[PDB]
């Protein structure tokens, strides 16, 4: 088979789009090949390689594509997959560039990947680690992932961690400022004690819940506030 | 490749419990380990009995992918894919001229093989922001050479590549994997993460002076490497208070009230809670290494029995060939830290007055 | 006339104070007008006159509306003026209202279709 | 000011090297004690085009 | 015409073909030569008629924190120019290496020798 | 690919039906100034589409490209036709389509993308009453 | 030449003046690569080959006259055999003293 379909063929792969000279999309749990030409390092190797990106491709637009459907996820859940919304929309403008100068291989399209598979690579550890976390135990679960060594990734999760830290910087202003906050999904720290509203309000209705605390925030820093 | 997933857990419980800033010290998930098509280092006849002046141009694309990892067709990688070490296996059948000086270009392949294998395996969480960042200033060299075979590609489908050209065109580059391929060995032998592998970097850029291609390699790689031991220090020169979320430090912080309270019997805050380490040093603040203690300690002895003070001036400095910006901000700031202390012990629940009065 | 010397031009005219007067402003009209030389979206005549149409609503004013058309009968009938996109998209960016939102409104591509 | 000519010799040093000029530093520092004098530089422009010139001619 | 103008005509120049910083310093040496004058009217005649990697261009792996600015993975094509410029001096080299012994291997006999020209 | 990018046509009948039939004198003066105002962001999409129309007719446009293009105003009407729904199923009309539009701009603040129309469309149909 | 200097650079106990000298070596390797890389593209040329002929002699020549040394005897062995008045030798030797001297 000819050389010239592998490349348009693996770029709809990195879409998660079926291709023709490849029939698998993650159906064998990874992408194998169909069809030779006695290439075994140029048609199979190469192809393998590349494939993998559709697999990320596909475990981060799977994530988006249920929370797109969750009503239930909180808002700052919901911030989160809309900065995941982003990280899908970036993705389709470089395969829209390559697409054009694609009118061959280019070193098998090595050029234009080693630099993509950092935020893939850091997005498959908050595309594994963050499930089944909303409210401020998010908020620590993006703050865990901006410790790391790489001056790339730190920056990388400031800027999402930048997005994600919007509800939380308007719940905080109105804690503080209107001094009563309001939510239907505790994304906050304020327990309340239903009816509690003669004299024993001084004393109770607030007591500090311990998994809405951000990270950013320590003990004491919530004990004030209260 | 099965040895290395064992180590990070039982090194991940360490620094976990030791730092109480440390955390939930997290880990990237077991596929980004397991696959190797995540890294560049993954008509078919054998070509003896072919024409002569075809064998030259097959093992010239076939070498050409090796390089940058992608297992050849005449050329295999041997079964092992393990240690910062790999050994292929070209074809017998081959002439022996071509054959042998497929041989000479080979280290290059080899020392490809276990770079990028380090760059993954060691950019693990537990290894720390200096092995993080010196694997990040590897990766770009390892970038350059796959920019490099690509056009050397578009050469070869010209009729213009051949082995005597490709062995010419890969020699500037091969020092410069050699280099990156024994550091790593060397990382891997001695277990060196945080500092003492940045004291193996310091002593490297000295060891190379002669040539000065591979002195200015290791010079851009431990300026990468300090930067993130240069913000731990900035925060623990103009304060007393460090985060050290994996161990890289040579200040730890202890922990204890439970023996002495209300009064130090001994001043074990002020002597042995802040101690040293002196296998995270990075070998040029060795000459320094008592002063950082002192620096950070009298503020801490200071802040705590009522006080509030900040920085002299901010600067982020780095590592400099042969010289040194570091020495002078260490003494400006702990002659500082020795000043306020000073004032304030004379003068807030004074020490003459209590002198005095036994 | 070359660009470097036609911006001093451009400061006699603005300016009251001559050539040899000020060159500071020059020196920031030669910072800001190059290395943002080169076309960097798309250009099409036909959008800035969807946009000045889009501007004159903005003034309640709809027989100028319907007179700008015959102008931009008029642009076509010359067709000897090299550039019209940006002529207008300047006399539009500094025009004036005698007295909003645009996350909804499109502006030029971003040369995402462009290739080499 | 002795230490200003200095500076100013040395920051002219770039202007004619990054231009293509015919100049290096030997005929920047003739140059300069001549144009200290008052001579017209359009006239110095012929004689530096044509010390580069004439030996071309000989090759 | 001012003397200091004439520096900054040939700045947006040097802004035309890229080199952002070269004509950046130029501007912060535009300031100093006038806030000697007449060697400068001279360099705008000899203007073009004389005699003919960094790790901070397109890493972010470098710096003590980066600004993260999204992908744009169409500058790693002008990173090719950056070798192809190298290669394709090496290549010119070879073809003026092998031209200028080809004529001295092949030419009319008695050139090559001026003492057989006697 | 196609049928990804179907539900922006399908949430083109869905938006439009609803200026028609919801801008009379049986639904009272508010659903007449959210549905006049429903009418600008179908304008903006023709002003979109004929800026696809001269590149493709240059032959110089791409399904991938389209893709890219269509995909901020694909959000835009899946707002419009969601809401356009639940006007309709509640039997919604006067005062009870401004509470709708009061509570889906207090729910979306995560990108402003979404905020900045349900704050327009208020603007707008907050007007009569 | 390309023995000697391939074998001393996986020894560290030859000093870092004999590292010197055999960075020096490797770049005078690099233009008899250059050479043959020409030769490979035209795959007698006497005149070719009588050049370097001369020039790898004298280089073999500097390699075993300083046989076994480090510091101030391999200046004193790459110093001390610059005493011609051969001009071809005085170029060769510039490009090898500069590197060791340092």
């Amino acid at each position: 088979i000819t050389e010239a379909a592998l490349v348009r063929d693996i770029l709809y792969v990195f879409q998660g789009i079926d291709g023709k000279n490849i029939k698998m999309n993650n159906t064998e749990n990874c992408y194998k090949v169909e069809g030779k030409a006695n290439l075994s390092r140029s048609l199979r190797d190469t192809a393998v390689r590349l494939s993998e990106l559709g697999w990320l491709h596909n475990k981060i637009r799977r994530y988006t594509d249920q929370r797109s459907l969750d009503r239930s996820f909180g808002l700052v859940g919901q911030s989160f997959c809309a900065a995941l919304h982003q990280e899908l929309r970036e993705y389709y403008r470089l395969l829209s560039v390559l697409h054009s100068q694609l009118q061959l291989t280019l070193r098998r399209l090595l050029v234009w990947t080693y630099d993509p598979k950092i935020r893939l690579k850091t997005l498959a550890a908050l595309v594994d680690h963050c499930q089944g976390r909303k409210g401020g135990e998010l908020a620590s679960a993006v703050h865990a992932y901006t410790k790391t060594g790489d001056p790339y990734m730190r920056s990388l999760v400031q800027h999402i961690l930048s997005l994600v830290s919007h509800p939380v910087l308007s719940f905080l202003y109105r804690w503080i400022y209107d001094g009563e906050l309001e939510d239907t999904y505790h994304e906050f720290f304020v327990a309340s004690d239903p009816t509690v509203k003669t004299d024993r309000l001084w004393h109770d209705k607030y007591t500090l819940r311990k998994s809405m605390i951000p990270s950013f925030m320590t003990m004491d820093q919530s004990r004030k506030v209260l | 490749l099965q040895q290395s997933l064992e180590l990070k857990r039982k090194m991940l419980r360490d620094k976990q419990n030791k730092k109480n800033s440390g955390q939930h010290l997290p880990i990237f998930p077991a596929w980004v380990y397991e696959r190797p098509a995540l890294i560049g280092d993954f008509t078919a006849l054998p070509i003896g009995t072919l024409p002569l002046a075809s064998q030259e141009s097959a093992v010239v694309e076939d070498l050409l992918y090796v390089l940058v990892g992608v297992d050849g067709r005449y050329v295999s990688a041997q079964p092992l894919a393990g240690r910062q070490s790999r050994t292929f296996l070209v074809d017998p059948n081959l002439d022996l001229s071509i054959r042998e000086l497929v041989h000479r270009i080979l280290p290059v392949a080899a020392s490809y093989s276990a770079v990028t294998r380090f760059i993954e395996e060691k950019s693990s969480f537990e290894y720390g922001q200096v092995n993080h960042a010196l694997a990040a200033a590897m990766r770009t060299l390892v970038k350059e050479h796959l920019i490099l075979v690509s056009q050397l590609e578009q050469l070869h489908r010209q009729g213009l590549l051949s082995l005597q050209k490709l062995w010419f065109y890969i020699q500037p580059a091969m020092r410069t994997m050699d280099i990156l391929a024994s550091l790593a060995t060397s990382v891997d032998k001695g277990e060196c993460l945080g500092g003492s592998t940045l004291s193996l970097l310091h002593d490297r850029s000295f060891s190379y002076t002669g040539d000065s291609q591979a002195q200015e390699l290791c010079l851009y790689l431990t300026k990468a490497a300090s930067a993130p031991y240069f913000e731990v220090l900035e925060k623990w020169i103009y304060r007393g208070i460090i985060h050290d979320p994996y161990s890289e430090f040579m200040v730890e912080e202890h922990e204890l009230r439970k023996e002495r309270i209300q009064e130090d019997y001994n001043d074990k805050y002020w002597d042995q809670r802040y101690t040293i380490v002196q296998q995270q040093i990075p070998s040029f603040l060795q000459k320094m290494a008592d002063k950082i203690l002192s620096t950070g300690k009298y503020l801490n002895v200071v802040r705590e029995c009522g006080h509030d003070v900040t920085c002299p001036v901010a600067k982020e400095i780095i590592y400099t060939l042969k010289e040194r910006a570091y020495v002078e901000q260490i003494e400006k700031a702990f002659n500082y830290a020795s000043k306020v202390l000073l004032d304030f012990l004379m003068e807030e629940k004074e020490l003459v007055a209590h002198l005095r009065s036994i | 006339k070359s660009p470097n010397v036609l911006l001093q031009n451009l400061c006699c005219r603005i300016l009251g104070r001559s050539e040899a007067d000020v060159a500071q402003q020059f020196q920031y009209a030669v910072r800001v007008i190059g290395s943002n030389f080169a076309p960097t979206v798309e250009r099409d005549e036909f959008l800035v006159a969807e946009k000045i149409k889009k501007e004159l609503i903005r003034q309640r004013r709809e027989a100028d509306a319907a007179l700008f058309s015959e102008l931009h009968r008029k642009l076509h009938s010359q067709g000897v003026l090299k550039n019209k996109w940006s002529i207008l998209y300047l006399l539009l960016s500094l025009s004036e209202d005698p007295r909003s939102y645009a996350t909804l409104f499109a502006q030029a591509l971003p040369r995402d279709a462009h290739s080499t | 000011n002795l230490n200003a000519v200095r500076e100013t010799m040395d920051v002219l040093l770039e202007i004619s090297r990054i231009l293509n000029t015919g100049l290096d530093m030997e005929t920047l520092s003739i140059c300069v004690r001549l144009c200290e004098q008052g001579i017209n530089p359009e006239a110095l422009s012929s004689v530096i085009k044509e010390l580069r010139k004439a030996t071309e001619a000989l090759k | 015409l001012p003397a200091r103008n004439k520096i900054l005509m040939l700045s947006f120049d040097l802004r035309v073909g890229g080199l952002g910083p070269k004509a950046d310093r130029l501007e912060e040496l535009v300031e100093e030569l006038e806030a000697v004058g007449s060697v400068l009217d001279l360099l705008v005649q000899l203007a073009g008629s004389g005699p003919p990697r960094d790790y901070f261009l397109n890493n972010k792996h470098v710096g003590r924190n980066v600004p993260y600015s999204g992908y744009d993975c169409d500058d790693l094509s002008v990173f090719e120019m950056d070798v192809q410029s190298l290669i394709s001096r090496e290549e010119c080299l070879c073809h003026s290496m092998i031209q200028e012994t080809l004529q001295v291997m092949e030419a009319a006999p008695g050139t090559g020798l001026p003492t057989v020209g006697l």
